[PDB]
RNA sequence: ACCUCGAUGUUGGAUCAGGACAUCCCGAUGGUGCAGCCGCUAUUAAAGGUUCGUUUGUUCAACGAUUAAAGUCCUACGUGAU
RNA sequence: CCCAUAGUAGGCCUAAAAGCAGCCACCAAUUAAGAAAGCGUUCAAGCUCAACACAAAAAUCCCAAACAUAUA
């Protein structure tokens, strides 16, 4: 079956959040965290990365990874560590439309995440909605 | 079984009475006579 | 019903009745609180009067009785008189009523009236009906005088029983019916308890004097919002269970209970045994103490006596965890006795320490063992342990594909586990 | 008994007769009347534009696939210029006669999904369909020329 | 306009969910 | 089976059937939903 | 043929014949079907008894009445017979009894779809 | 159940039954029930041939059979 | 203050003079609070009866709990209990004077609105609990919108116009035909046979 | 306050019990917070049964020992020309 | 009746609370799907839904007999 996780690249630590759920379906947690750390080395370090692991009935691994999250990515772009509490009136950072475009350039490129809409509008609108939901204002 | 408390036709709990087609026709006939009476008194 | 009341406090100064733990001012304050709770009327006047001999047809010596008669009959605003005594005999009630031209109420009648007024659930209504049966039997004379109509010993026909005697017979049958109904209620409440007993939910019965903040403490512990503490007395009039989590991630049912007052007939509170038996079937008892109240020691005595009369198991009486509420009102309060937790329900000050202490008490009292157990992942044992016991820490051994889980588990669950997953 | 009673008071028999006689009689209508005698145009323009633009058209029954399987097939098709389209049959039916597609009527029934393009990657598309032994290629009409599956295979080869 | 009908559908779903909250 | 003057389907699986002259709510997933008119 | 009487409606199951033996607990209430299965003449006998006038001639009239469950009748009674009264209810015909001519005469009221499994 | 094959001529009419049968049998739920069970939706009157795990064949000629009837027969033969 | 206001058991200044039970205040059609005001929905009383503080509490609690305060508002269309009802001591023989004031009620006549609701909502969102309250009310009652109320009034008018019966209670009573005024009441000349005690027969034309 | 005051004798108990079922037990069945044992609840069932004692005039209640159970009622609070 | 991918485990909060413990926001991608209306999970997972597509019961024993169709 498909197991979805938001493991943080550097934090491949087996156990508390992954150990039980991963084991329940039958896994080699050592192998999983080793491969995840390989992916972490391939990519930047210290950032959440959604995963799409598929525990085959043959008891084997196919780790599929893509871009970092949208929430943490936007918070990093806006220079925020913790998101707004209200998120409708509270704002902790501002991002320009040009910056949004630039980040979107490297967003709609992940197979599992389904963001393959050719139009730039389709993806820019979604990220704008994500920012509006978060404590980020859309400049100009 | 099937008692009407007290006396039939007077108390709070009276024996039900139902109008037959015969009674309805009789009343309608009398009403028609009185309507004709109204007409003949209107002139 | 909109009855301005004159409070009469007999102060016993020598011999029996000379309380050494409370003062007439405090007792008058408590009685005023009782009437204000009863709501709709207030103490128009207050009179504390000495009484060397508290047991008489006229509770006061002839001189003081005449003095009170003059004052009461000269004050027209007074509509009723509340005599701060446990219970007054029918002769005393009749004589005082005739002398003072008003209606006389004792603490028993006042508490009974507030119960009848603010009782909602049918169980509460039935229990207060049982509690009223004594007051009824006392008051048949006055109540059925007008029905009696001054006819006696001259009618030669019918049931030989006099009017009064056959009224006694009717009240006997009424009480029998009430007791049968309460027995049925007890059976139904046992049915209700069955499921939680089988699931082995730790249960903590919160008891204490009235207006100690029992309901407020339960609200603070559980985190609920529908729980509504009140300023009035005898607010919580139904026994209900509320789930709350402890620091050990264990769910516990706090059982709210009726409040206890001093100087009341035992039968009043004991008539609620049908619903207070949940305390008897409890696992721990938490006694709340309004330490701010001047009469804390007298309230302690009253509640302990009430529990002993309710016949809770002696092991349960022992290990009663004591919490001193309302500490904020007493700034810089220093608990003296050991194994006592100072807390402030409204301000939520010592609630964490209280939670930890009662968690330890529950572990001791429920036969639950905190132990580390090694289980195999993917074998459903981990999920079973989550569902049938409170797991505290899961340390996963990836090399063996297993995990050591620190679990607080009861013996029944431990046996089921060892059999299900050898 | 008071005039106003908690129960429906018994009427005097003459009042009862009056009430019965003065009941509402509905009009009988002789012969029963029962047995006597934006987005749509948006997608109209969409279909017209699709038909005009695409040089080759095919149809299929991509309804048995998972969401992810359909998404993967869509991605494989977008790898080529071919575009997959979904439209309701309820409004697709008029378009055949509107655009003079008589032979296309007995082809769009039930779930139907279009595969409109100008450059046929039909060879690789059939290769992709082969590893999924279902979802048959359904008859289409390239450049106003109806092609059966054998015609599509010949054109592919 | 596609977006008009999209917003209409979203609002209709909201209305149905609000009505079903009690059901 | 509980006797009710008004019959209500208490879940998706409850179904109404008129048998032996009266209505019944039958349910297989939640038999406690069984009602008799 | 009193055994072959026919009740309209559900009277076979709803009509109840009540009697009391006189002894305590001797109240017997038997449905029409049960009474018919027990006695194949009781239904008609009771109907006639109820319809007859409630006087002392009723039992003599019932003596004059003769009831037989089936087609068989005693020879002496048959020789006594004078006239046969028309049956009050005309028995409706069954489909098996309807002639092909009548079936053809009655028109077909609708064209069933050709592709219907029926 | 081992294999299922559905043949029909869409340009020829009277194919709705078999087309709906195909759309139902190929449904991801059905195929996932037995991934081993293999469907071959060939196409070229319309017919359905089902070979079961026990080497037993069912032939449903869906020229005048409704999809419900075809599916009911298919399920009955699955139950065997 | 959108939520329904609390209603006191008895008037703050209690009445001192016992007054007769003029049942005419329940009898007949309602002439007040018959139309909507600052609202689109209501509970219509299809019969006459007395509302107690218990009924008021039922209405208030049910409506307050089931409404949406941020999108719905409710308002009483009936005054708080004012008419005093007196009860004698249990088991008292007849005579000896009128009993002491026991409770207070508010009369309601057929055709009156008891509670009225409004706000950013449609009928279906409210009709549920309004019908609950109406069914629990002491008289026949129905949750009615402005549209439904107008529809029922127009339907009554249409039935009155198109009824095929040559004879109507109104006509017979007014003309005293058959001398039925010996059996009827003077109120019947205006009730037209649609009202019988506290009960309103709506199907009656 | 409608019959009975030119009498319709009255509470408990004995005797014999007739009846209702809104069933205490025995039978059949659905649900259950029905694991089993006890149970609770509801539908159907009135053929049969439904204890003996200590005080108390008691019907009742309390208590003792049992029972499958020690049912709720009506019968002029059944029955004193027994 | 069919069907359900997904910006993403929206933020905050908490050990965790991912549509669903609580608060704020409630945009947005796909042809079409609530930052979710209900179950469910410790949390996840999974199941749906909104979406595309095609009336009665009491005590001696029920209580006329029966009857749907021959012209007001
Ligand atoms: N716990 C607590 N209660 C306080 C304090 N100061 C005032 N109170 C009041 O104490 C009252 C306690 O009300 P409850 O908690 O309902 O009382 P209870 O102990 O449950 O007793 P009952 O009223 O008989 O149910 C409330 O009116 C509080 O406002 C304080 O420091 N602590
Ligand atoms: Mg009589
Ligand atoms: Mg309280
Ligand atoms: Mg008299
Ligand atoms: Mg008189
Ligand atoms: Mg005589
Ligand atoms: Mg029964
Ligand atoms: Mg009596
Ligand atoms: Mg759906
Ligand atoms: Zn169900």
């Amino acid at each position: 079956g498909v197991i979805r996780a938001i493991v943080r690249a550097g934090l491949a630590m087996p156990g508390p959040p992954l150990g039980p759920v991963l084991g329940q379906r039958g896994v080699s947690i050592n192998q999983f965290c080793k491969e995840f750390n390989e992916r972490t080395k391939d990519i930047k370090e210290g950032i959440p990365l959604p995963t799409k692991i598929l525990v085959k009935p043959d008891r084997t691994f196919e780790i599929k990874i893509g871009q970092p999250t949208v929430s943490y990515f936007l918070k990093a772009a806006a220079g925020i560590e913790k998101g707004a509490r209200q998120t409708g009136k509270e704002v902790a950072g501002l991002v320009t439309l040009k910056h949004v475009y630039e980040i979107a350039r490297i967003k709609a490129q992940d197979e599992a995440f389904a963001l393959q809409d050719v139009p730039l509008s389709s993806v820019v609108r979604s990220i704008i909605g994500s920012a509006r939901s978060l404590g980020i204002r859309v400049v100009k | 079984r099937g008692r009407i408390p007290g006396r039939q036709w007077i108390g709070k709990h009276r024996r039900p009475r139902f109008v037959s087609l015969r009674a309805k026709q009789n009343m309608i006939r009398r009403l028609e006579i009185e309507a004709e009476n109204h007409y003949w008194l209107s002139m | 019903g909109t009855q301005r009341v004159c409070l009469v406090h007999p102060d016993v100064k020598w011999g029996p009745g000379k309380s050494q733990m409370t003062r007439a001012e405090w007792q008058v304050a408590e009685a005023t609180a009782l009437v204000h709770t009863l709501d709709g009327w207030s103490v128009v006047q207050t009179m504390v009067v000495s009484t060397k001999t508290p047991d008489r047809k006229l509770i006061f010596g002839k001189g003081n009785f005449e003095h009170l008669t003059e004052k009461i009959r000269g004050s027209p605003d007074i509509t009723c008189v509340f005599l701060n005594v446990e219970r007054m005999a029918a002769p005393t009630k009749k004589e005082l009523e005739a002398a003072w031209g008003v209606e006389v109420f004792d603490r028993f009648t006042v508490v009974l009236h507030i119960f009848r007024c603010n009782a909602r659930t049918k169980e509460a209504r039935l229990q207060v009906a049982l509690a009223e049966m004594p007051l009824h039997r006392s008051n048949l004379k006055r109540d059925v005088a007008h029905l009696y109509r001054g006819v006696g010993s001259r009618y030669i026909m019918g049931s030989g029983e006099s009017f009064m005697q056959l009224q006694q017979r009717l009240l006997r049958e009424k009480e029998a019916k009430i007791r049968k109904a309460l027995d049925r209620l007890r059976k139904k409440r046992h049915l209700l308890r069955r499921q939680r007993t089988r699931r082995e939910f730790p249960v903590i019965s919160v008891v204490g004097y009235t207006n100690c903040g029992k309901t407020t403490l339960i609200k603070a512990l559980t985190g609920d919002a529908a729980i509504q503490p009140r300023d009035q007395l005898f607010a919580t009039l139904d026994v209900t269970a509320h789930a709350g989590t402890l620091p050990s991630r264990m769910t516990v049912l706090y059982v709210d209970t009726i409040g206890f007052l001093s100087q009341l007939p035992h039968g009043l509170i004991e008539s609620f045994s049908a619903t207070l038996e949940d305390v008897a079937h409890s696992d721990l008892i938490l006694h709340v103490r309004d330490v701010s109240h001047p009469e804390a020691e007298l309230q302690k005595c009253s509640v302990l006596s009430t529990l002993r009369g309710l016949q809770l198991p002696a092991p349960l009486l022992d290990s009663m965890v004591e919490v001193h509420n309302k500490v904020d009102l007493v700034p810089g309060y220093s608990p003296t006795e050991p194994n006592v937790v100072p807390v402030s329900a409204l301000r939520g000050h010592g609630l964490q320490e209280l939670k930890a202490e009662l968690d330890a008490a529950v572990l001791k009292a429920t036969g639950r063992q905190i132990l580390t157990l090694r289980v195999r992942l993917a074998g459903a044992q981990l999920s079973w342990l989550y569902k049938e016991a409170t797991v505290q820490e899961v340390d996963v051994i990836p090399e063996d594909g297993a995990a050591d889980v620190r679990v607080i588990i009861s013996n029944s669950a431990y046996g089921k586990f060892r059999k299900l997953f050898p | 008994s008071k005039a106003v009673t908690r129960h429906r008071r018994v009427m005097h028999f003459q009042r009862q007769k009056l009430m019965a006689v003065t009941e509402y009689i509905p009009p009988k209508p002789a012969i029963h009347p029962s047995c006597l005698p934006g987005l749509i145009r948006l997608l109209r323009r969409e279909i017209a534009a699709v038909f005009q633009d695409n040089r080759m058209i095919a149809v299929c029954q991509n309804v048995a696939l998972s969401a992810e399987d359909k998404l993967l097939m869509r991605h494989q098709l977008r790898k080529h210029k071919i575009l997959m389209k979904v439209f309701p049959n309820q409004v697709l039916k008029p378009f055949l006669e509107d655009s003079k597609y008589q032979n296309l009527l007995p082809l769009f029934v039930g779930h139907n999904m279009l595969l409109v393009s100008e450059e046929p990657k039909v060879k690789e598309m059939v290769r992709i369909l082969r590893t999924v032994p279902f979802l048959p290629l359904l008859g289409g009409c390239i450049d106003d020329t109806i092609l059966s599956r054998q015609g599509f295979i010949n054109y592919s080869k | 306009s596609r977006e008009y009908w999209r917003r209409l559908r979203k609002q209709n779903i909201w209305r149905h969910n609000r009505l079903s909250k009690n059901k | 089976f509980k006797n009710k003057t008004v019959l209500k389907k208490r879940c998706k699986d409850c179904y109404l059937v008129k048998r032996r002259g009266r209505w019944y709510v039958y349910c297989k997933t939640h038999p406690r939903h069984k009602q008799r008119q | 043929n009193t055994r072959h009487i026919a009740f309209s409606g559900n009277k076979w199951e709803q009509k109840v014949y009540s009697s009391h033996t006189g002894y305590p607990g001797g109240f017997r209430q038997v449905t029409a079907a049960q009474l018919h299965l027990r006695d194949p003449v009781a239904i008609v006998k009771l109907a006639i008894y109820g319809m007859l006038p409630k006087n002392l001639h009723r039992r003599t009239m019932m003596e004059r009445l003769h009831l037989f469950p089936d087609e068989y009748i005693p020879e002496d009674i048959l020789k006594n017979l004078v006239e046969e009264l028309p049956q009050p209810r005309k028995i409706p015909k069954r489909l098996d009894e309807y002639t092909q001519e009548e079936i053809d005469a009655f028109p077909r009221l609708w064209t069933p779809p050709e592709d219907y499994r029926l | 159940v081992k294999q299922v094959r559905v043949q029909f001529c869409p340009f020829e009419k009277n194919v709705e039954s078999t087309r709906t049968f195909l759309q139902t049998v190929s449904s991801e739920k059905v195929r996932s029930t037995n991934l081993n069970c293999s469907v071959i939706a060939d196409v070229r009157e319309p017919c359905v041939d089902v070979l079961f795990g026990d080497g037993h064949r069912l032939i449903m000629r869906g020229a005048h059979l409704t999809a419900l009837e075809m599916l009911t027969a298919f399920a009955s033969h699955i139950r065997a | 203050k959108p939520k329904l206001r609390f209603i006191e058991r008895a008037p703050l200044v209690p009445k001192v003079r016992r007054e007769p039970k003029n049942l005419s205040d329940i009898r007949g059609p309602s002439t007040e609070a018959t139309e909507f005001t600052e609202g689109n929905f209501a509970i219509l009383a299809l019969g006459g009866g007395y509302l107690h503080w218990g009924h008021f509490e039922m209405m208030r609690l049910t409506i307050n709990r089931s409404m949406d305060p941020k999108n719905m508002f409710a308002i009483w269309r009936v005054p708080a209990p004012f008419k005093p009802i007196t009860r004698k001591s249990v088991g008292h023989r007849m005579g000896g004077g009128k009993g002491a004031i026991d409770h207070y009620v508010t009369p309601v006549k057929a055709g009156r609105l008891v509670v009225e609701m409004g706000g950013r909502c449609e009928f279906e969102e409210v009709q549920g609990f309004l019908d609950q309250v109406a069914h629990k009310l002491p008289f026949a009652a129905k949750a009615v919108s402005r549209g439904t109320l107008e529809k029922m009034r127009k339907d009554q008018e249409e039935r009155e116009r198109n009824n095929q019966n040559p004879w109507t209670f109104e006509r017979i009573a007014t003309a005293n035909m058959l001398g039925i005024r010996k059996v009827l009441s003077p109120y019947d000349l205006t009730h037209k046979g649609k009202y019988w005690g506290k009960f309103y027969m709506p199907k009656r034309v």
